[PDB]
RNA sequence: GGUGACCACGGGUGACGGGGAAUCAGGGUUCGAUUCCGGAGAGGGAGCCUGAGAAACGGCUACCACAUCCAAGGAAGGCAGCAGGCGCGCAAAUUACCCACUCCCGACCCGGGGAGGUAGUGACGAAAAAUAACAAUACAGGACUCUUUCGAGGCCCUGUAAUUGGAAUGAGUCCACUUUAAAUCCUUCCGCGAGGAUCCAUUGGAGGGCAAGUCUGGUGCCAGCAGCCGCGGUAAUUCCAGCUCCAA
């Protein structure tokens, strides 16, 4: 907390700092699913996909821009076939890749 | 073994001296043929004028066209071969124009696939090649 | 060079003169007279960076030119005369009577003294020669030639001289047990008893020191003055009597005034 | 000038010059350095003469304002004062006006007389023709 | 000369032009360093 | 020909190997925690450390009751402990070659212009500082790596003229508090 | 006769010597044209006058090499002083103000000094040190907890915000003082001067050595990169770009 911290710097010391883990780096592509959960699963055995509902949405915004698969795909840096996967109710759904989607076409996904 | 006698200092310096004589670097830098052979002439950078412009075959296995140019210059009025590094900064430098070569990293070494090029392009007539390539100025026109 | 030197740069200036370095290329180049350059103190940098009664040398040099600034009671109007060891300054209308004296640390020390007291000075004796006639002479460490001395008199012993006539009042042998300053060297300015003087044939004699706390230590024979007979100096001794004190015990000194003034 | 102080340190009378030298210390805690004027005028009643003797120089303010420090002396006279005092410090406050041409024309002036020989009036009408 | 040296700055004019976009002046001095600090340790 | 001085010398060193992992993290973790502008600034005091240390290196080689040992020491430890570094029942090198360049960084006047209350977070001591807002006994002191004393550590507060301490309320308040009036009655 | 393997003699030096400078365990290796001291020279050699002092060059004579004026009979030269120009080159400043300071010279308190000082140009280099601080609402990220992820917030950070609310300050513009020989700069201080505070931080990099992307578009052993290992022949972690990160 930045008012207890605050308050131990005024006087005697025992604050203690940590470097965080991904700091300091870009990882271009972060992972969805926990790998302590998913290591750990054994008995739950599907993956949700993107609903149509959702892949209507990115059709009717992306289409309403004058904006392609290509453009759209180019515009977030993605291959187009994962655009045309999430439209198609076919790719596992990634909430950074969808943030990205909601930021270029200025919809909302979740 | 070695000498250890107290009063052996002059075994030891004479014996140093005529060994020191046994290693390349000391030796080219205190011969003199190497500052003779040198077209820099012990100098840093170096200003000629263009005389063609000519492409080298890379070494193997890499395989390419590296554009070069050949220089002679204005003092000493040798000829040498200088690289022009980049994509398309060739096409800056036109025939008869003045340029400035620099050393190419290796100590009068040649560097990379580039077979005997020992020098690099830098500011072509006055105008430095960085900013040419870059669009920051443009040529004197 | 072609000839004689004319100028003098600051950093070759005498340490002892304590000039600084940002104020100037040159230093006062003292002119040609009774004493050495390198054992001297020219006229404007006592009365410039000493006293502080002027502040350029253009002040200097207008209160020499008017003609009140005695050098052993002779008027000189000469900024860079060489004012030299153990001479008397004597301003006479603020009324002051210096005289030029080291301190402890080789440096000329403002060392006011009494009017009765700047009467006289204390020379040393450097040459005795039979001039023409059978006549003899001595010269002393000013260039003062003086005629008819007392024949007692050698070399390397001082003599009071009175001022304003040059006669020879009294003198002290240059003997085991006597009163002595150091004019020279590392020692500078320290005071002492003479206990030994042992001869070297060609070379220089070497004379060994001891001073008040038995701090005993040795100097060539051209740097020693005598000032007294046996342990009373014939002239006030600056402040600290010539007794060189340590770093440590010096620091100790001036923490000790300054918790007491401060 | 109501919350502005002077302080004098260092001070001595020397007799050689015939004059009183002193370090000023000035105290303007919220105005601009202070001009030398009233600087002289308060010295003036301070030590309980007239503003014709006093002459004060080299005024440095302190960093953030405040403290000044300065020279000044006090003469016994102003025969005196135009005496023994550089000729500058008459001039600022005006008692000695100089008008000296450029250094360059007296030179070139003196190197055309150094050309003409001897006679009086050649070597006098040499600055007459070439103007 | 062989004649070979014709295609310089072949590839550097194919590439399309893409535009530099419009982002927010990045801080400068002690607030990039203390920015710098609060995402790499607590 | 000239009567310039021309002495002078860095104050710091770079380090021998550059992208150390470790160095670059405590580095950060000074500058962070101390609210520095660069790196330079930490190279300085370590530098400024390493000196020090060195003195009192050669200072221990050499014999106890030297007459040089003992002057020189005596200043150091004096020193050391007039700026706050050290403190007076630890008057021996030993304790000299025990610093840390983390006393010497507490001892700045950013650092103890943060602890005395007299501005919360030390970015905003920096800025306090660099707007003259802050004086040691009486002299304004725009300067964040001054060094504070031990003796004038009571003194440090508000500067007379800055609107903390005395009035005359600054530029951004007059303007406001003039344009309001200037719009009302 | 004298000298020489304890290196004479000869040759080279991109050699003026030294105090010193860089490097930095201890040893050592390089550098010192360059403000202090000593030497030497005044285009090249030579010879002199005067004087205490010169084999003087802001003295003279001669030859050699350059070179100026001429009515063609003659005459006058010496920046390795301060500026300034040409040339040479990778490579270096104003044909500025003043004797106020520091000192020197003189017949001399008074005259003179491109010695020297002052300002100009100046990212050689060294010191200090801005480019934001504080507060609150949204949005995502992160070890959280209230039930177990779902809903929160009694929680805590950290953020990219052209979302505010109002304080603080220079950088500039500029009156005056001060500075100074006269100015300038700093310093002091009126009055204006910040919300994309658009009053905009840049150079290099992101395979390894070596901190930081297998993100996207293009090219396709080409163009190019690459100090070195190496990368590129149609899915390039290395080229050309965008975005995002790293170092100072
Ligand atoms: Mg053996
Ligand atoms: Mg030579
Ligand atoms: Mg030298
Ligand atoms: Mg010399
Ligand atoms: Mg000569
Ligand atoms: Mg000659
Ligand atoms: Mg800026
Ligand atoms: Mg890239």
């Amino acid at each position: 907390s930045k008012q207890a911290i605050l308050a131990a710097q005024r006087r005697g010391e025992d604050v203690e700092t940590s470097k965080k883990w991904a700091a300091g780096q870009n990882k271009q592509h972060s992972i969805t699913k926990n790998t302590a959960k998913l290591d750990r699963e054994t008995e739950e055995l599907h993956h949700d996909r993107v609903t149509l509902e959702v892949g209507k949405v990115i059709q009717q915004g992306r289409q309403s821009k004058g904006l392609t698969q290509k453009d759209l795909a180019t515009k977030i840096n993605e291959k187009p076939q994962v655009i045309a996967d999430y439209e198609s109710g076919r790719a596992i759904p990634n909430n950074q890749v969808l943030g990205k989607i909601e930021r270029a076409i200025g919809l909302k996904l979740r | 073994g070695k000498c250890r006698g107290l009063r052996t200092a002059r075994k030891l310096r004479s014996h140093r001296r005529d060994q020191k004589w046994h290693d390349k670097q000391y030796k080219k830098a205190h011969l003199g043929t190497a500052l003779k052979a040198n077209p820099f002439g012990g100098a840093s950078h170096a200003k000629g004028i263009v005389l063609e412009k000519v492409g080298v075959e890379a070494k193997q296995p890499n395989s390419a066209i590296r554009k070069c140019v050949r220089v002679q210059l204005i003092k000493n009025g040798k000829k040498i071969t200088a690289f022009v590094p980049n994509d398309g900064c060739l096409n800056f430098i036109e025939e008869n124009d003045e340029v400035l070569v620099a050393g190419f990293g290796r100590k009068g070494h040649a560097v990379g696939d580039i077979p005997g090029v020992r020098f690099k392009v830098v500011k072509v007539a006055n105008v430095s090649l960085l900013a040419l390539y870059k669009g920051k100025k443009e040529r004197p026109r | 060079a072609r000839g004689p030197k004319k100028h003098l740069k600051r950093v070759a200036a005498p340490k002892h003169w304590m000039l600084d370095k940002l104020t100037g290329v040159f230093a006062p180049r003292p002119s040609t007279g009774p004493h050495k350059l390198r054992e001297c103190l020219p006229l404007i940098i006592f009365l410039r960076n000493r006293l502080k009664y002027a502040l350029t040398g253009d002040e200097v040099k207008k209160i020499c030119m008017q003609r009140f600034i005695k050098i052993d009671g002779k008027v000189r109007t000469d900024i860079t005369y060489p004012a030299g060891f153990m001479d008397v300054i004597s301003i006479d209308k603020t009324g002051e009577n210096f005289r030029l004296i080291y301190d402890t640390k080789g440096r000329f020390a403002v060392h006011r003294i009494t009017p009765e007291e700047a009467k006289y000075k204390l020379c040393k004796v450097r040459k005795i020669f039979v001039g023409t006639k059978g006549i003899p002479h001595l010269v002393t460490h000013d260039a003062r030639t003086i005629r008819y001395p007392d024949p007692l008199i050698k070399v390397n012993d001082t003599i009071q001289i009175d001022l304003e006539t040059g006669k020879i009042t009294d003198f002290i042998k240059f003997d085991t047990g006597n009163l002595c300053m150091v004019t020279g060297g590392a020692n500078l300015g320290r005071i002492g008893v003479i206990t030994n003087r042992e001869r070297h044939p060609g070379s220089f004699d070497v004379v060994h020191v001891k001073d008040a706390n038995g701090n005993s230590f040795a100097t060539r024979l051209s740097n020693i003055f005598v000032i007294g007979k046996g342990n009373k100096p014939w002239i006030s001794l600056p402040r600290g009597k010539g007794i060189r004190l340590t770093i440590a015990e010096e620091r100790d000194k001036r923490l000790a005034a300054k918790q007491s003034s401060g | 000038n109501d919350t502005v102080t002077i302080r004098t340190r260092k001070f001595m009378t020397n007799r050689l010059l015939q004059r009183k030298q002193m370090v000023i210390d000035v105290l303007h805690p919220g105005k601009a350095t202070v001009p030398k004027t009233e600087i002289r005028e308060k010295l003036a009643k301070m030590y309980k003469t007239t503003p014709d003797v006093i002459f004060v120089f080299g005024f440095r303010t302190h960093f953030g304002g405040g403290k000044t420090t300065g020279f000044g002396m006090i003469y016994d006279s102003l025969d005196y004062a135009k005496k023994n005092e550089p000729k500058h410090r008459l001039a600022r406050h005006g008692l000695y006006e100089k008008k000296k041409t450029s250094r360059k024309q007296r030179k070139e002036r003196k190197n055309r007389m150094k050309k003409v020989r001897g006679t009086a009036k050649a070597n006098v009408g040499a600055g007459k023709k070439p103007k | 000369v062989h004649g070979s040296l014709a295609r310089a700055g072949k590839v550097r004019g194919q590439t399309p032009k893409v535009a530099k976009q419009e982002k927010k002046k990045k801080k400068t001095g002690r607030a990039k360093r203390r920015m710098q600090y609060n995402r790499r340790f607590v | 020909p000239v009567a310039r001085s021309w002495v002078c010398r860095k104050t710091y060193v770079t380090p021998r190997r550059p992208f150390e992992k470790s160095r670059l993290d405590q580095e950060l973790k000074l500058i962070g925690e101390y609210g520095l502008r660069n790196k330079r600034e930490v190279w300085r005091v370590k530098f400024t450390l390493a000196k020090i240390r060195k003195a009192a290196r050669e200072l221990l080689t050499l014999d106890e009751k030297d007459p040089r040992r003992l002057f020189e020491g005596n200043a150091l430890l004096r020193r050391l402990v007039r700026i706050g570094v050290l403190d007076e029942g630890k008057m021996k090198l030993d304790y000299i070659l025990g610093l840390k360049i983390e006393d010497f960084l507490e001892r700045r006047l950013q650092t103890q212009v943060f602890k005395l209350g007299l501005a919360k977070s030390i970015h905003h001591a920096r800025v306090l500082i660099r707007q003259r807002h802050i004086r040691v006994r009486k002299q304004v002191v725009n300067i964040p790596s001054f060094i504070v004393r031990l003796d004038s550590q009571k003194h440090i507060d508000f500067s007379l003229r800055s609107p903390y301490g005395g009035g005359r309320p600054g530029r951004v308040k007059r303007k406001n508090a003039k344009k309001g009036q200037g719009g009302a009655g």
